């Protein structure tokens, strides 16, 4: 709620989250840090069909 | 013909004592430091943790636009010639020593050292020569100087 630009609280928050907000979360991570290529790489991990 | 009220001195026993001392008193901040310790919808949802998170990220991108007074020095004030200056520096003493810092000259202690040796190399209110052993010369700073 700090808005951190540490990917290790959104690393950790993912992991537990549901897939849905896990994806939603990443992408707000992405939006505050583009050079996170971790959660570019989750979301694209997730991309669906 | 009869001693007077005398209390057994037990060098170990006081330590026992001076351990529950302790025990005690740590068990009494613990009690006191709890009280100033222990004083202290959204926490269940994700996609609300979201929404109020991008919230505040466009409220964040919105709002982005000299004085030396009471020091001793252990020296006589006649010591210190005037027309120049010198330096002291504080005494060694042990950290756990709790006395008074005085302030001190190297080169004045060594002509004080050798005044000294020299006086005991020639001399060979109540009983003098051993009042020093049981027990100097320092002024008060006031001010800044004296």
């Amino acid at each position: 709620e700090h808005v951190p630009n540490s990917v290790r609280l959104w690393k950790a928050a993912v992991e537990l989250e549901e897939p849905e907000d896990a994806r939603i979360m990443l992408s707000r991570a992405v939006e505050c840090c583009p050079t996170s290529v971790e959660l570019w790489l989750a979301l694209a991990r997730l991309e669906t069909y | 013909e009869e001693p007077v009220t005398a209390d057994v001195i037990n060098p170990m026993a006081l330590r026992q004592r001076e351990e529950l001392r302790e025990k005690l008193a740590a068990a009494k901040e613990k009690r006191l430091l709890n009280q100033k310790l222990g004083k202290i919808p959204w926490l269940d949802d994700t996609a609300a943790w979201i929404e109020r998170s991008r919230q505040l990220q466009k409220e964040k991108d919105l709002a982005e636009k000299r004085d030396l007074q009471g020091l001793t020095v252990e020296h006589a004030i006649d010591s210190f010639r005037e027309g120049e200056t010198m330096i002291l520096t504080l005494k060694d003493k042990g950290v756990l020593q709790e006395e008074e810092d005085v302030l001190v000259n190297v080169n004045l202690v060594d002509k004080e050292r050798a005044e000294k040796n020299v006086e005991l190399r020639k001399k060979k209110a109540q009983q003098k020569p051993r009042s020093i052993l049981s027990k100097p010369h320092s002024f008060r700073l006031e001010q800044g100087g004296t």
